[PDB]
């Protein structure tokens, strides 16, 4: 489960970056 | 005339009105014309508008 | 420490690495053969978002050129930066993928005009979307002309019968000039649109073929249903086969509602262009600024005032200047323009609204404190200009126009002084009620437009007190006495002479004393 | 010798000189356009780029395209050649009766005269 | 297009392309040469300022930078993948993002050599019964099977036992620090029984 | 990335010299052959790095003063106004189309002077003090600078002496001190230079009655009017003898 499965980058209040391999 | 950025229906009327009185003398009589119209009317992006 | 001045790095750039991946992925000795993706003619996208794509890639793209994504949907290049492109979305932004390939077509943005597009509820990208399949008599222009010249256009000569007599005989609007109907929201703005549309049906089965008006009528932000219900009308009067229908709605994305007028500009100058009149009606000119606003905003252009960019005057000067009566030496034809700018309040001093104001000959306010008094049409008649004049005024509608509009001038300046009921002075009584007479003379219902020889009439026996008799709450139904009580000989007779003769004023002098008013 | 463009944004084009840029005011002409666009130099950018504003619209304008510099600002035909006739903004006949003729030709960016130079004469 | 993961994510502009540097490295298995040619190539802007003028003055223009990074890296053993990636460093001025492409790339090796730095400060020099003995302590702070290296310092102002320095966690297991939270821990009781 | 992970490259961490070696003996002929490419580098000088409406960032100038007259190698002058970290934004005195992203920038040592004292009594100036009448340059006048510091509370005494501006409703209802900052505020074309050149003229009129200590010289600014207006009140003040 390496591919599709991403991690938080970043999160400024209730927005959230998600980034991916 | 420097026209800046007006209408371009106001400038055909000035045009055809300086033609019909005398002024712009189209032809061969073109030296005894006494004004240069400038236009740089409303359809020209603001470039042609800053510097008309 | 000689190591401080490279300790910050100085970028002169923001996809640095972009431009570093197409130089080591080469370097990888097993991927030499053709294992490079080309951005000569291609082009990746880096960042969707919004209705918004940026694009590295497209080497050979021009600025405006229609480019399409490989998930079907197109798009305008807008901002070619020096790095990358930011190219606007035609449709939902939800089927594109950072890494979707980004095919450009060369072209600058196209619509399909010609005469099968009579009829066709169309997008403002050119695709019918009322179902009687594709566009099959068209052919295919550009979006985005030049307007035309000062050689190419003469003098705004014939009129535009509107059917509505607050603006035939006041506002009066030549074939080939841009008249604005300003106003606020639900006082009278569309429906004085179709009225000028519907107009036209009851004109064009009398005038030959080159005098025809073919109405091109442009949705900008409204509703699904109110188009619906508007071709449904159109239909039911059979006004279709005049009326081209351009429909960018509030559910279209932003660049559609942009390109919206433009598109229903291209489509409308194909009869400017080949000798015979149109009639357009750019709906909702406001929600296309908003459009192009939300589109600039997104694209990173700075903001000026309530935040609209710079050169949104040229988007609606560009616009309204394709707008003319050209020469015969260019075929004679004509493109009349109508802008519809809503206003907040009354605020006419807003950015757009000035804007527009400054562009526009004529300009139509219709107020809404004069939409409750029971005037409908609400026109305000003392800021409403209409910048041709008596130019293109209907002679006979001349003769009792000046008229008109002194008696009404005086009428506007009596207020103020009518609140005391028994300070008469029987000379601003006069001109006090016969500015009632005239303003309740002026009225109309909606969906209803009445030619203009039996305005002429109408006001004609208004304004030499013909109708002076009644009283002020019974000049609706006694107008429609008038007309339908003289003879039918002198509509037909004035709709044919052009003017009320001297052999005609003296007919109708009489045949309004064989009238019955339902009051005396 | 020539330049290419590197940015276009709205009507304002941002062109990339190697070497011996233009001075500011200084006319562009753009080679490879359909209709003739002539730019102006407004600002240097400050890595050997220009920003220009355009005389016509930016509509078919590609990243690459080579700019060629006059080394001068806006020149026109002047003189008693204009007379009837309606001149353009970068000095074209509009009025459709053919070529103007050239008494002198003037870049359209001078200065104001002097304050010795007046006449107090009402 | 196949390309291998990275052993831990990192940020952005200057990390991702220390990212994309370990990925072609480690696809062509050139991970500690390319790390000691950044090395030489930090200590050769250190050097000379010929060099590092190309990197700090905006007045050089693009070409002879590029002719001067290509004419100079054509020999003496390069590896193709410094010499594309300052060729493509050099043609957009980014020459003075290297001192901080090196540090993500270190970043991202010793993740991958499975090796993390510590760092224990001291108030005499250790012996080896300490020093065996301080590993198995400081290995339960480590959270896999790592390579935890322990680095010495010596600082006089602990009154005896260790600090251990991570360069993201501490663990003060000092004496100093032990009487400094003991004096704290009486005063709390004084002022309240 | 930090600074601490960064500091430590200024230790040497090589382990081998298989690059520093070799192209340290080809990186001279290198920097040698493209010499004409290149521009002397400004350390105590100053290199214009762009310039746009009137506005010039010069790179350089190491020890320019803020608010120091910088001199372009075009003639024209400027002011550094902001200094950057990197760069010095300079002001534009006149044309900014003289200058050119990459010419030369010289600082003078002068916080920005005028020329002030009893010779330049009747000339017309332009904002930095060059004469602009046209009767050569400003003789018996000695340089000072223009953002002087205001006196403060023991350098100053209380307002007595009056200022008669020849007006009547301003010596009637609002008079004026001799020490007096007073605004002459109102809309456009009201007459605000009207009672400015009143003043003046009442300023001359009673400057040949007081004994030669009393005497009140003033001083026009005029900023951003026409050039015929300052010409007018040129021919008006002489015509008078202000
Ligand atoms: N001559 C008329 N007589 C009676 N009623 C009229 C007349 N003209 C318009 N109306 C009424 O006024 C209303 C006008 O609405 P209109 O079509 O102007 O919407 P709009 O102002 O263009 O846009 P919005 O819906 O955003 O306000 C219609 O509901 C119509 O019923
Ligand atoms: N006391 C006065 N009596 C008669 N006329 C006067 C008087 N004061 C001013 N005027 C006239 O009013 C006009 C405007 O005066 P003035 O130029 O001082 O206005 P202003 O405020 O300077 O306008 P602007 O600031 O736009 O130049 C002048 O032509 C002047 O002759
Ligand atoms: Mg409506
Ligand atoms: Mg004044």
């Amino acid at each position: 489960p390496a591919i599709d499965a991403g991690y938080v980058s970043q999160v400024i209040g209730p927005v959230v970056d998600v980034r991916f391999d | 005339f420097a026209g800046v950025g007006e209408r371009t229906r106001e400038g055909n009327d000035l045009y055809r009105e300086m033609i019909e009185s005398g002024v712009i003398k189209l032809g061969a009589e073109r030296g005894n014309s006494k004004c240069t119209l400038v236009y740089g009317q409303m359809n020209e992006p603001p470039g042609a508008r800053a510097r008309v | 420490k000689a190591l401080d001045e490279l300790r910050k790095p100085k970028f002169s750039s923001k996809y640095l690495i972009q431009h570093v991946s197409q130089k080591l992925i080469p370097a990888v000795k097993e991927w030499e053969k053709s294992y490079q993706p080309p951005v000569i003619h291609l082009g990746r996208v880096l960042s969707v978002g919004d209705g918004i794509a940026r694009v590295y890639g497209l080497k050979s793209v021009q600025a405006g050129e229609l480019v399409c994504f490989d998930s079907g949907v197109k798009g305008m290049a807008l901002n070619l930066q020096a790095d990358h492109v930011g190219v606007v979305v035609f449709g939902n932004d939800s089927v594109i993928h950072q890494g979707d390939l980004v095919y450009r077509t060369g072209q600058i943005v196209n619509v399909p005009i010609g005469p099968g597009t009579l009829g066709r509820v169309t997008d403002g990208l050119g695709q019918p979307i009322d179902g009687k399949g594709p566009l099959t008599n068209v052919r295919s222009s550009l979006v985005e002309v030049k307007a035309p010249g000062i050689i190419a256009r003469q003098s705004v000569r014939e009129p535009l019968f509107t059917g509505v007599k607050a603006v035939d005989a006041l506002v009066p609007i030549g074939r080939g000039q841009r008249e604005l109907i300003i106003g606020d929201r639900q006082t009278g703005k569309t429906a004085v649109a179709i009225d000028a549309i519907i107009h036209q049906k009851n004109c064009n089965e009398q005038v030959p073929k080159a005098q025809r008006v073919y109405c091109v009528y442009v949705a900008v932000g409204q509703k699904r249903s109110t188009v619906a219900q508007l071709v449904k009308l159109f239909t039911q009067t059979g006004a279709m086969r005049y009326t081209i229908m351009v429909s960018a709605t509030a559910s279209d994305a932003a660049p559609l509602q942009f390109l919206a007028p433009y598109s229903g500009c291209a489509m409308a100058e194909y009869f400017r262009d080949t000798g015979k009149h149109g009639l357009i009606i750019y709906d909702d000119l406001s929600k296309q600024s908003v459009a192009y606003r939300q589109m600039s905003l997104l694209l990173r252009r700075p903001p000026g005032r309530e935040a609209f960019p710079g050169d949104v005057f040229y988007l609606h000067s560009r616009l309204l200047e394709r707008a003319a009566k050209l020469s015969k030496e260019l075929g004679g034809g004509s493109l009349t323009a109508f802008p519809v700018i809503e206003t907040q309040a009354g605020d006419v001093s807003a950015y757009i609204a000035t804007n527009v104001i400054s562009i526009t000959d004529g300009q139509i306010f219709l107020e809404t404190e004069l939409f409750y008094k029971g005037i409908r049409p609400a026109l305000n008649v003392g800021l409403s200009v209409s910048r041709v004049g008596s130019a293109a005024q209907f002679p006979g509608m001349k003769q009792v126009a000046g008229t008109l509009k002194l008696e009404l001038a005086q009428y506007r300046e009596v207020a103020a002084f009518a609140q005391f009921g028994s300070d008469l002075d029987a000379a601003t009584q006069y001109v006090l009620e016969r500015g009632a007479r005239l303003t309740e003379m002026l009225k109309q219902k909606q969906f209803a437009p009445i030619p203009i020889e039996r305005q002429t009439v109408a006001v004609y026996a208004a304004t030499k007190g013909f109708l002076d008799k009644v009283r002020v709450q019974d000049i609706v139904a006694a107008e429609e006495a008038v007309i339908s009580q003289v003879n039918p000989a002198v509509f037909k007779i004035l709709k044919a002479n052009g003017k009320i003769t001297p052999a005609l004023d003296a007919h109708l002098k009489a045949e309004l004393r064989k009238v019955k008013l339902p009051g005396a | 010798d020539a330049g290419y463009v590197s940015q276009v944004i709205g009507p304002v084009v941002d062109v990339r000189f190697d070497g011996e840029l233009p001075s500011i005011l200084s006319s562009l002409e753009v080679e490879g356009h359909s209709v003739r666009l002539v730019l102006e130099v407004a600002q240097h950018m400050g890595d050997n780029t220009v920003r220009c504003i355009a005389m016509d619209s930016t509509d078919g304008l590609v990243r690459g395209q080579k700019v060629v510099d006059t080394g001068s600002p806006i020149k026109v035909p002047v003189g008693r050649g204009t007379l009837g006739r309606i001149m353009n903004v970068i000095g074209e006949p509009v009025d459709e009766q053919g070529p103007i003729d050239a008494a002198d030709i003037w870049s359209i960016h001078r200065e104001a005269p002097e304050f010795t130079e007046q006449s107090t004469e009402q | 297009l196949k390309l291998p993961t990275a052993p831990l994510q990192l940020s952005g502009t200057s990390a991702q392309i220390a990212t994309l540097l370990w990925q072609v490295a480690a696809k062509e298995n050139q991970l500690d040469k390319v790390q000691d040619e950044l090395y030489q190539f930090i200590e050769l802007f250190k050097q000379h300022s010929e060099l590092r003028r190309l990197a700090t003055d905006p007045f050089v223009p693009t070409l002879v930078r590029t002719k001067i990074i290509s004419s100079v890296l054509k020999d003496s053993g390069a590896s193709e993948i410094t010499k594309k990636l300052f060729e493509a460093l050099a043609d957009e001025g980014a020459l003075s993002a290297l001192l901080e492409v090196t540090v993500n790339y270190e970043e991202l090796m010793l993740a991958h050599k499975k090796e993390v730095y510590c760092t224990v400060i001291t108030a005499e020099p250790l012996d080896k019964l300490e020093r065996v003995e301080l590993t198995k302590k400081a290995e339960k702070f480590v959270d896999a099977g790592f390579k935890l290296v322990m680095q010495e310092k010596i600082d006089k102002k602990l009154l005896g036992g260790f600090v251990i320095e991570f360069s993201d966690r501490r663990v003060d297991m000092s004496t100093a620090k032990k009487v400094e939270e003991f004096n704290n821990f009486v005063n709390k009781l004084v002022l309240s029984i | 990335a930090d600074a601490k992970a960064l500091d430590e490259l200024r230790k040497p961490k090589f382990s081998s010299k298989y690059l520093i070696q070799h192209v340290s003996q080809k990186l001279i002929p290198a920097v040698k052959e493209w010499e004409k490419s290149y521009q002397p580098p400004v350390i105590h000088l100053g290199r214009v790095l762009s310039v746009g409406d009137g506005i010039a960032r010069v790179y350089g100038l190491k020890s320019v003063q803020a608010g120091e007259l910088v001199c372009f190698d075009s003639g024209v002058k400027g002011m550094a106004l902001n200094l950057q970290a990197d760069h010095v934004g300079v002001v534009v005195f006149g044309n900014d189309s003289v200058i050119h992203q990459g010419d030369l920038v010289y600082r003078t040592g002068q916080i920005v002077n005028v020329p002030i004292g009893p010779g330049t009594l009747g000339r017309v100036t332009d904002g930095l003090g060059q004469p602009i009448d046209g009767k050569g340059p400003l003789t018996n006048v000695r340089s000072s600078l223009v953002e002087v510091k205001a006196p403060g509370i023991i350098a100053r005494q209380s307002v007595r002496e009056p200022l008669f501006t020849g007006v009547k409703a301003v010596d009637a209802l609002v008079p004026i001190g001799r020490g007096q900052r007073e605004l002459i505020i109102g809309d456009r074309q009201t007459g605000k230079t009207a009672v400015a050149i009143d003043a003046i003229i009442h300023q001359k009129n009673c400057n040949e009655q007081v004994p030669k200590a009393q005497r009140v010289y003033c001083v026009y600014v005029a900023v951003g009017q026409k050039r015929s207006t300052v010409a007018q009140l040129v021919k008006l003040f002489t015509q008078t003898g202000a």
